[PDB]
């Protein structure tokens, strides 16, 4: 099932050597094992403008690091990983 | 989960340590720091390594002296401190984190015997009478901002004790503390508040910021109950 828990950014974000960027998280809630309700948005953080590579992100354990992989727009984007206004939020411009 | 040290190492100056920190979990995807602190002094923010391309990045203030490893086979991580002279006197913890350090080891006394980023909290110590309204204050010289984000954390120790995570992301409430804890600000200016001060809340508080190296700590904050 989808999940209600806490979330945080545990690495620094890494570019790849083509396009994509990686995206490391934590598990700081209770509902594991469940999926993560990642997604991505607009200038406006309204907008779902993006694109999901990973299949159905894993929330395994507590102490678990999802590994996602993403292909946001040129420009800015919003990137949304928890439920909630308490979930994380983070800005990121494609040069 | 949680983190394991190796035990305490009395050195000789001049003479090198190695301290260990088994994590039970995969090390791999994660920041593993070590964070120092001196007898009746503050936090100190050693270093941190990226256990997946070993990139490693030191407090100017050992840079030279230090080495950071960790093996993702073992999900152990080392930190060998050269030249040990008579102020490496101190309590060593690895950690695990980015925003704010949510897992600490235990602990490792290291007991030796024969620009850069300012963090100021306000006030250096501080009383309130119990059930009462406390703030503690924390400007950064420069903007600890990260992809719109403050990377302003609060943490919370107790003597003996390894430091706590309370508040990370300048608002964000860690899991098992207390509502009464609120976490504000935004730029440079920062402050924790704490609603109705408890006994319990008798303790040294510090701010850490984590958006670029170094991730420095504040100098701590003494909160005490009003004696009458």
């Amino acid at each position: 099932t989808m999940c209600s828990g806490k979330f945080s950014i545990d690495k620094e974000m890494a570019e790849t050597q083509h396009g994509t960027t990686v995206v490391k998280v934590k598990y700081e809630g209770a509902g594991a094992p469940c999926k993560v309700p990642i997604e991505i948005r607009d200038v406006n953080k309204e907008k779902v403008v993006g694109r999901i590579i990973s299949s159905t992100p894993l929330a395994e354990n507590t102490n678990s690091v999802t590994n996602i992989e993403l292909e946001p727009p040129f420009g800015d984007s919003y990137i949304v990983i928890g439920v909630g206004n308490s979930a994380l939020t983070l800005h990121w411009f494609r040069k | 989960v949680q983190l394991v040290q190796s035990g305490a190492e009395v050195k000789k100056p001049g003479a090198s340590v190695k301290v260990s920190c088994k994590a039970g979990f995969n090390i791999k995807d994660v920041y593993m720091s070590w964070v120092r602190q001196a007898p009746e002094q503050g936090l100190e923010w050693m270093g941190r390594i990226d256990p997946e391309n070993g990139d490693t990045k030191y407090d100017p203030k050992l840079q030279g002296r230090v080495t950071m490893t960790a093996d993702t086979s073992t999900n152990t991580a080392y930190m060998e401190l050269r030249s040990l002279r008579s102020d490496d006197t101190a309590v060593y913890y690895c950690a695990r984190g980015w925003e704010g350090f949510a897992y600490w080891g235990q602990g490792t006394l290291v007991t030796v015997s024969s620009s850069d980023i300012v963090m100021t909290q306000s006030p250096a110590s501080l009383a309130v009478s119990l059930g009462q309204r406390a703030t503690i204050s924390c400007r950064a010289s420069e903007n600890v901002d990260k992809y719109g984000n403050s990377f302003m954390h609060w943490y919370q120790q107790k003597p003996g004790q390894p430091p706590k995570l309370l508040i990370y992301r300048a608002s964000e409430l860690q899991w098992g503390v207390p509502d009464r804890f609120s976490g504000s600000g935004s730029g440079t200016d920062f402050t924790l508040t704490i609603s109705s001060l408890q006994a319990e809340d008798v303790a040294v508080y510090y701010c850490q910021r984590s958006n670029e190296v170094p991730w420095t700590f504040g100098q701590g904050t003494k909160l005490e109950i009003k004696r009458t």
